[PDB]
RNA sequence: CUUAUGCUCUUAUUUACUAACAAAAUCAA
C-alpha cells in the first residue's frame, strides 16, 4: 500500500507548497490522493527542496565526509548538517567512496481536482457575497424593466 | 475576510454627543464617601580522589522544566 | 508612511512571533535595522508574559485551585513548545562547546567496561543468522507485543490501520518477514522522524514518542532479541532492576528482607553504623555520548547492530511547528531503549562499586549470586558496601561502617569543607512524611557521616554522565543515636526498627512487615509501610484525568473507570494505605467528585436523590457497579 | 524600505509565491575530534 | 540616485507648468483688477472668461493623459510577465511588488 | 428541529380553530388552492383568498425579469403566472 | 422562555382527545402539511461538478437542501432516498440517488462526479535469502575495511607531511 | 371556463429528525 511517487503527484505537491506553505501538511494532502500527510512533509524535507544539494562530489567533500563519518560514527542526521546536504545521499555516496577500495486516466482527474481548488481562494463568505449581489442585481434589473413595460402602456 | 485588525480605536468623542441613559450600575453605588487629606575500600574504584536578563536562560527555568517534565 | 505601510509592517510582527514559538530564527533579508531592533525588543516582551503565565498556570494546575479546562490544554500547549526550546538550546551548547566528556574520562569509562566483560568472559550477542533456532518465537512475542495496543481501542487512523496491515503481513509471511528486519538492520541507517507528543499528568508533563510503524517493527524484533540473548549470556548482574523475575512490591520485600538478614547491621554495641543511601541519577539517558555510546556496544553487540541502534537515536523530533535533530540524548520512546539505558547504568554501577567490590556482589562467572547473596560472610565483611541495587535511575546503597572506618570517612570530609557554624543539619533532607521521633533524629555525628558518605559516592562518577546532586538524595543513618532505617524503594516509604531497638514490642496491623532471620528464623525487625506523597499526587491526578477527560460521558463509563484505577491502586500498594493518612483523604475526596459526576450529569447534587444503592449497586441489577 | 512579509503559516488571499519566498556556518570543535581518536586509542589498546 | 523629494518634486511640477504656460502665450502671440466691498469684507476679482476656461481645460486634459498614461501602463504590466504561476491580476501585481523589491 | 415542526403542533392549530369559531381569522396565507371555485363560499371571504392569489403574481412577475439564465425555469415561472391569471379571473366570476 | 419546561399553559376549557379529532381535520388544509419533501442539512460525499457553471463543490461542503422519500423500494422492503442540492454560483438542483446494495451514491441531472515440488521450492527461497544476509553482513565489514584502508592511508599522509 | 370536496370510524408495530456537547475509552475472562 506504501505508494511510489509519480513525477504528477511530485508537481501536484511543489505547486501545494507553492501557494499553502511548509507547515500545513495537512492542506497539501488533501490535495494529494493515496499519500499522507507525514508522507507528503518527509518527500518535500528531503526530496523535493530546490534548497538540498543533489551534485557531484568534489575531493573536499570526500575527504570531509571521511573524516566526519570517522569522528561521528553513525551519526547521519548531524553529518548531513554539517555536509549540508540530505541523509540518504550523504549514505550512498560513503557506501560507494568505500567501494572505491575494490579487490494518465486517474492522474489528470486528480491534477485537474488540483488545478481548480489550488486557484479558488475565497471561502463560503465571498462565494456566498457574490451569490447575494448578483442576485440582488438580478431582482433590480428586473424591477426597472418593469417599471419600463408599465410605462411603455402608459401606466407609471 | 472579516476578522480585521483596528487602524484606529474607538473615540470618547462620539460618546460623548450620545444622550444619557441614567441606568444604575452596582458598582457606582455610594462608598468610601470620605476623603482623607493628609497632614583502603576508596582505591578500588574507577575514579573518585549570577542574574541573566533572560526569562528562558534563567537558572528558575531551568529547574522549572527538570521538575514539571519527569 | 500611510495606512497601507502601517498595515504591511505589522505583518512581520506576527511573523516574528511564530518564529520564536516556532523556535525558527526570524530573519527578514533587507530588513531596516532600527525596524529590526523594535520588532525584537517587543517579541521579547510578549515572550516574558507568555513565559511568565505558564509558569503561573503550572502552579495552579499542581494546587487544584480552579483551572478552566480550556486552559489545562493550553498550558500543556505551552509547556511542549518550553520543554523541546530548552531542549533545542541544550542541543546547541553540545555542539558549539563539544562534548561533555573529556577523552580522559571516556577512556577510562571505556576501560572500565572491557576490564569487566574480560573477568566475566562474556561473549558478544551476534547477529541473528537465518539458521537462527529461536528466530520465528521472538518475531512473534515482539508482534504480539505491538498488537496489544489495538487489542483495547475501537477507532484506528490512518497511521494506526497502517500498523496493524503490516503485523497481519507479517503473521502471514514470517520468513519475509524476518528478511526484511536482517536487511534493516544491516543496511538502513537513515531513519523516518519522531513525532513528540507529551502527557499531562497535572505535576509533571511527561514526553511520549512515536516511531513509524514500519520502524518500529524492527524496533520491537530486535528489542526481543537484544533481552533475550543478554539474558542467556548473563550480561546484566543481580543488582540490575526491573528484574524480570519479580513485582516492585516483591522488590521492596526482598531488599528488606536481605538487609535483615545480614549478619550484625543492627548490632550497634559498639560505635559502628549502617548508612542508606538513595540518589536519582539525575539527567542519566539525557547525557548519554552517542560515540562513546557507539564504542561501548561494540564489547558486547556484534557492531552491525551497534550501529543499528546508534543511527536510531539519531533522528529528527517533530512537535508541530518545532522540528531540530537529536544529536546528543537518547530517545526513551524506543523499543530498544530499555536495552542502552540498563547497559548505560551498568557502566555507572561499575564506577561506584569498582571492579572489585562488583565482582563480590555479583559473584563469579559461573556460578553468580543471586540478588542479596555472597559466596561466604567474609567476602561480605570486606569493603563496607553491603548491598547495592539500581532502578531504572534510582541506587540504593547500604554502607556498614565500623567506628573507626566511620571516624576516617567523616574526618576527610570535613577536612576539605568544614562548618564552622554547624549548618550540615540545615540542607540535610529527611522524611518529613514520618514522625519526627521515627525519623531521622539530626545527630552533628550521623548527619556530618551522613554527607561524608555521599560525598565519597559523587566523587565516583563524573558530572558529565550523570548529575549526581545532594538535593536529590536522601541518606538514613542507623547508628546508637538513631534506631531508624529509612527508605524509600518503588512508591513504598518503609521505615525499619529492630527488635531490640524498639521500647516495648506492641502488636501492629497489616502495614507492618515482620522481617525474619534466615537461621533463627526470628522475627528481629519490623518494617512500617506508607505510601509516598509523590504516589499520592499520583493518584490524585488520575482522578482528575477522568474528570477532565469526561465531558459528556456517561454515568457507567465514570464508574468503570473509577473502578480500573481504584483497583490499580489498591492492587499494587496493598498494605499500604493503612499507615497513610493523606492518601485517605484522597480517596473520599476522590470518590465524591466521581459521584458529583454522576449528580452533574442530572441537574441535581442533592444526598436524598442518590442513597448508596444507585451507585454501588452491580450493573446487573441497573447500577453503576462503583467499588 | 520595508520588504513585503511572506509568512509560512499564513496565506489570507491565497497567493501563490515561490518557494524561496516561503522557505548553519560553523564546524565542530576538536573536543569531538579528541573523544573519537582516544576511543579508538583505547580500544586498539584493548584489542592488542 | 535617490528618490525626488516632495519640495523639490513640487517645484519641478511647478517649473514643467511654468513652461507649458509659456508656449500657451507664445502659441497665442504666433497664431494672432481687485474690489473690495463696503458692505461685507468680501472680495471681488474681475476676470475674463477666457483663462477660467483654458484652466480648466488644461486640467482635464492633464488628467486625461495621466489618466490613458497609466491605463496603457495597466496593459503592458498584465502582458509582459508570465513566467511564474498565478491565481489572478492581484497575484502577478503582488509577485511583480516581490521582484521590484529584489 | 426548525419551526415547520413547531408551527403544526395541536395547540397552535387548536387556538386557529377557535378563532375560526370565535372571529375573522384563518388569514388564508395557510390553505391550499382550493381546487375547485364552483365549491367556494361567500365573497368577502373569497376577497382574501383573491388578495393572496395577488401576492403570489407579485412574487412571480418580479422573478421574471431575472437574469437567472435559466430557460426552461422562466418557462415554467411565465406557465405560473399564466395559472394564477386565469385562476385571478375565476375568482372574479365567482365574484 | 427555558429549553426545559414542565408545563404549557392550556387554554381554561381544552380537553385532549377532542382536540385530536379537531386536529386531524385540520391536518388536511394546510400548505405545510400537502407539501412533504423534507429540508435537511447534509453534506456531499463525493466531490461535485456543476455543468451550468461548471463549479467544482469541493470535496464535502454543507448544504441545506431537500430530501425527498423516492416511490422506489430498494429490494422488497428498503427505502431509498433522493436529496436535493443548490449550487452557489448558478440556480441549479442537483440530484441523489442513495443505493442501499451498492453503499456509495449514484446521482443525476445537473451534476458529475469527480475521479513435495513446492515444498523443495520454499527450501530454494530460504537457500537464497541466507547468502543475501551472509553478504550484507560481509558487506558492512568489508565497507569497514575500506574506510580503514582510507583511514590508514590519510595517516600515513600525515607521517608524511 | 369546466367543474366532488368536505363531514363520521376502523386495520397490523414503536419509530424518524437537531446537534453547537463529549469524544484516551481504559480494563477483570
Ligand atoms: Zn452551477
Amino acid at each position: 500500500k506504501g505508494g511510489v511517487w509519480t513525477n504528477v503527484e511530485d508537481q501536484i505537491l511543489k505547486a501545494a507548497v507553492q501557494k499553502y506553505g511548509t507547515h500545513q501538511w495537512s492542506k497539501v494532502a488533501s490535495l494529494l490522493q493515496k499519500k499522507t500527510a507525514r508522507q507528503s512533509e518527509l518527500r518535500w524535507n528531503e526530496y523535493l527542496n530546490p534548497k538540498l544539494n543533489f551534485t557531484e562530489f568534489s575531493k573536499e567533500e570526500d575527504a570531509q565526509l571521511l573524516d566526519l563519518a570517522r569522528e561521528l560514527p553513525n551519526q547521519w542526521r548531524t553529518i548531513a548538517d554539517m555536509m549540508a546536504r540530505p541523509a540518504q545521499v550523504c549514505v550512498e555516496r560513503y557506501n560507494r567512496l568505500l567501494e572505491s577500495e575494490d579487490s494518465e486516466d486517474e492522474e489528470k482527474e486528480m491534477l485537474a481536482e488540483a488545478r481548480a481548488r489550488l486557484l479558488n481562494t475565497q471561502g463560503k463568505k465571498a462565494t456566498r457575497k457574490i451569490r447575494e449581489r448578483m442576485l440582488e442585481e438580478s431582482k433590480r434589473i428586473a424591477e426597472l424593466q418593469k417599471r419600463r413595460e408599465l410605462k411603455q402602456a402608459g401606466i407609471n | 475576510t472579516s476578522h480585521r485588525p483596528q487602524l484606529e480605536a474607538r473615540s470618547g468623542a462620539k460618546a460623548a454627543a450620545y444622550t444619557p441613559t441614567g441606568i444604575e450600575h452596582a458598582r457606582l453605588l455610594p462608598g468610601h464617601t470620605t476623603l482623607k487629606y493628609r497632614k583502603s575500600w576508596r582505591k578500588g574504584t574507577a575514579f573518585g580522589r549570577g542574574y541573566i536578563n533572560d526569562m528562558t536562560k534563567s537558572e528558575y527555568h531551568q529547574e522549572f522544566l527538570h521538575k514539571h517534565v519527569r | 508612511i500611510r495606512q497601507k505601510k502601517a498595515r504591511t509592517i505589522l505583518q512581520h510582527l506576527s511573523e516574528a512571533w511564530r518564529c520564536w514559538k516556532a523556535n525558527i530564527p526570524w530573519d527578514v533579508p533587507g530588513m531596516p535595522a532600527p525596524i529590526k531592533k523594535i520588532i525584537e525588543r517587543y517579541i521579547k516582551s510578549k515572550a516574558d508574559a507568555w513565559v511568565s503565565a505558564a509558569h503561573y498556570n503550572r502552579e495552579r494546575i499542581k494546587r487544584g485551585a480552579h483551572v478552566e479546562k480550556t486552559m489545562v490544554k493550553k498550558n500543556l500547549g505551552r509547556l511542549t513548545r518550553l520543554w523541546i526550546k530548552n531542549e533545542q538550546e541544550r542541543q546547541r551548547q553540545i555542539q558549539k562547546n563539544g562534548p561533555e566528556i573529556t577523552p580522559e574520562e571516556a577512556t577510562t569509562i571505556f576501560s572500565v567496561m572491557v576490564e569487566w566483560l574480560e573477568s566475566r568472559s562474556f561473549s558478544p550477542i551476534p547477529f541473528p543468522p537465518l539458521t537462527y533456532k529461536n528466530d520465528t518465537k521472538i518475531l512473534v512475542l515482539a508482534l504480539e507485543d505491538l498488537k496489544d495496543v489495538y487489542a483495547s481501542k475501537v477507532r484506528l487512523n490512518a497511521s494506526e490501520r497502517e500498523e496493524l496491515a503490516l503485523i497481519e503481513e507479517a503473521y502471514d509471511n514470517p520468513h519475509d518477514t524476518l528478511n526484511r528486519i536482517k536487511k534493516y538492520l544491516l543496511t538502513q541507517r537513515v531513519f523516518k522522524p519522531v513525532d513528540i507528543t507529551m502527557m499531562e499528568n497535572y505535576q509533571n508533563i511527561s514526553p511520549v514518542y512515536s516511531v513509524d510503524p514500519l520502524e518500529k517493527i524492527t524496533d520491537a524484533y530486535l528489542d526481543q532479541y537484544l533481552w533475550y540473548e543478554a539474558d542467556q549470556r548473563k550480561l546484566f548482574p543481580n543488582w540490575i532492576k526491573p528484574s524480570d523475575s519479580e513485582i516492585p512490591p516483591l522488590l521492596v520485600y526482598k531488599w528488606t528482607q536481605g538487609i535483615n538478614n545480614l549478619s550484625e547491621i543492627w548490632d550497634v554495641s559498639r560505635g559502628q553504623s549502617a548508612v542508606l543511601l538513595e540518589t536519582t541519577l539525575g539527567e542519566m539517558a539525557e547525557k548519554i555520548d552517542f560515540t562513546l555510546l557507539n564504542r561501548l556496544l561494540r564489547l558486547i553487540v556484534d557492531p552491525n547492530i551497534a550501529d543499528y541502534i546508534t543511527a536510531k537515536n539519531n533522528v529528527v523530533i517533530n512537535f508541530k511547528d518545532m522540528s531540530h535533530v537529536n544529536k546528543y540524548g537518547l530517545i526513551r520512546g524506543l523499543k530498544f531503549a530499555s536495552f542502552i539505558f540498563q547497559y548505560y547504568g551498568l557502566v555507572i554501577d561499575l564506577l561506584l562499586l569498582g571492579q572489585e567490590r562488583a565482582t563480590d556482589l555479583a559473584g563469579p562467572a559461573n556460578n553468580p549470586n543471586e540478588f542479596m547473596q555472597f559466596k561466604s560472610k567474609e567476602v561480605e565483611k570486606a569493603h563496607p558496601i553491603r548491598l547495592y541495587t539500581r532502578y531504572l535511575d534510582r541506587i540504593y546503597m547500604l554502607f556498614h561502617f565500623e567506628e573507626d572506618e566511620g571516624e576516617e570517612l567523616t574526618d576527610e570530609y570535613l577536612a576539605e569543607n568544614p562548618d564552622p557554624n554547624f549548618e550540615n543539619s540545615i540542607g540535610y533532607n529527611n522524611r518529613k512524611c514520618w514522625p519526627k521521633d521515627s525519623r531521622m533524629r539530626l545527630i552533628r555525628q550521623d548527619v556530618n557521616l551522613g554527607r561524608a558518605v555521599f560525598w565519597e559516592i559523587q566523587s565516583r562518577v563524573p558530572t558529565s554522565l550523570t548529575s549526581i546532586k545532594w538535593e536529590n538524595a536522601f541518606v538514613s543513618v542507623y547508628s546508637k543515636n538513631n534506631p531508624n532505617l529509612l527508605f524509600s524503594m518503588c512508591g513504598f516509604e518503609v521505615r525499619i526498627l529492630p527488635r531490640q531497638r524498639m521500647e516495648e514490642v506492641v502488636s501492629n496491623d497489616e502495614g507492618v512487615w515482620d522481617l525474619v532471620d534466615e537461621r533463627t528464623k526470628q522475627r528481629t525487625a519490623k518494617a512500617y509501610l506508607k505510601v509516598s506523597e509523590e504516589e499520592i499526587k499520583k493518584f490524585d491526578s488520575r482522578i482528575r484525568g477522568i474528570l477532565m477527560a469526561s465531558g459528556s460521558t456517561t454515568f457507567t463509563k465514570v464508574a468503570a473507570k473509577w473502578n480500573t484505577s481504584l483497583i490499580s491502586l489498591f492492587t499494587y500498594f496493598r498494605e499500604a494505605i493503612v499507615a497513610t493518612e493523606p492518601l485517605l483523604d484522597i480517596l473520599v475526596k476522590g470518590e465524591t467528585r466521581i459521584q458529583n459526576r454522576v449528580k452533574l450529569g442530572l441537574n441535581s447534587k442533592m444526598p436524598t436523590r442518590f442513597p448508596p444503592a444507585v451507585f454501588y449497586t452491580p450493573k446487573e441489577l441497573g447500577g453503576l457497579g462503583m467499588i | 524600505k520595508i520588504p513585503a512579509a511572506v509568512s509560512n503559516w499564513k496565506n489570507p488571499n491565497g497567493y501563490t509565491v515561490a518557494l524561496e519566498r516561503r522557505v548553519e556556518n560553523n564546524t565542530i570543535n576538536d573536543g569531538f575530534m579528541k573523544l573519537s581518536e582516544a576511543l579508538e586509542n583505547a580500544d586498539k589498546k584493548a584489542r592488542q | 540616485r535617490g528618490g525626488i523629494s516632495y519640495d523639490q518634486l513640487a517645484k519641478l511640477s511647478y517649473e514643467k507648468t511654468l513652461r507649458n504656460l509659456a508656449t500657451q502665450t507664445q502659441n497665442s502671440s504666433k497664431q494672432d483688477k481687485v474690489q473690495k466691498d463696503t458692505k461685507t469684507g468680501k472680495i471681488t476679482i474681475a476676470d475674463d472668461d477666457k483663462l477660467v476656461n483654458k484652466l480648466a481645460v488644461s486640467l482635464q486634459s492633464e488628467s486625461k493623459k495621466r489618466y490613458e498614461a497609466r491605463k496603457r501602463q495597466m496593459q503592458n504590466a498584465k502582458t509582459l510577465y508570465g513566467v511564474e504561476s498565478f491565481i489572478n491580476d492581484k497575484n502577478k501585481q503582488f509577485n511583480e511588488k516581490l521582484s521590484r523589491e529584489s | 428541529s426548525r419551526n415547520v415542526d413547531k408551527a403544526n403542533s395541536v395547540l397552535v392549530r387548536f387556538q386557529e380553530q377557535q378563532a375560526e369559531s370565535a372571529g375573522g381569522y384563518k388569514d388564508y396565507s395557510r390553505y391550499q388552492r382550493p381546487r375547485n371555485v364552483s365549491k367556494v363560499k361567500s365573497i368577502k371571504e373569497a376577497n382574501e383568498w383573491k388578495r393572496q392569489v395577488s401576492k403570489e403574481i407579485k412574487q412571480k412577475s418580479t422573478r421574471i425579469y431575472d437574469p437567472s439564465l435559466n430557460e426552461m425555469q422562466i418557462a415554467e415561472l411565465n406557465d405560473e403566472l399564466n395559472n394564477l391569471f386565469k385562476e385571478w379571473k375565476r375568482w372574479q366570476w365567482h365574484i | 422562555s427555558e429549553r426545559k419546561a414542565i408545563n404549557k399553559y392550556y387554554p381554561p376549557d381544552y380537553n385532549p382527545l377532542e382536540a385530536e379529532k379537531l386536529s386531524r381535520k385540520m391536518a388536511k388544509k394546510l400548505k405545510t402539511m400537502n407539501k412533504s419533501h423534507a429540508s435537511i442539512r447534509l453534506m456531499t460525499p463525493f466531490s461535485m461538478r456543476c455543468l451550468e457553471c461548471n463549479e467544482y463543490i469541493p470535496k464535502s461542503r454543507k448544504f441545506n437542501g431537500k430530501k425527498e422519500l423516492l416511490k422506489e423500494k430498494y429490494l422488497d422492503s428498503i427505502k431509498i432516498y433522493r436529496l436535493t442540492i443548490s449550487c452557489p454560483r448558478c440556480a441549479n438542483s442537483i440530484a441523489f440517488r442513495t443505493d442501499p446494495g451498492n453503499s456509495d451514491y449514484v446521482m443525476e441531472v445537473g451534476g458529475v462526479r469527480n475521479y513435495l515440488e513446492k515444498r523443495l521450492a520454499k527450501i530454494q527461497q530460504e537457500q537464497e535469502d541466507d547468502e543475501e544476509l551472509e553478504n550484507l553482513r560481509k558487506k558492512n565489514l568489508e565497507m569497514s575495511q575500506r574506510a580503514e584502508m582510507i583511514n590508514r592511508s590519510k595517516h600515513a599522509q600525515q607521517e608524511k607531511a
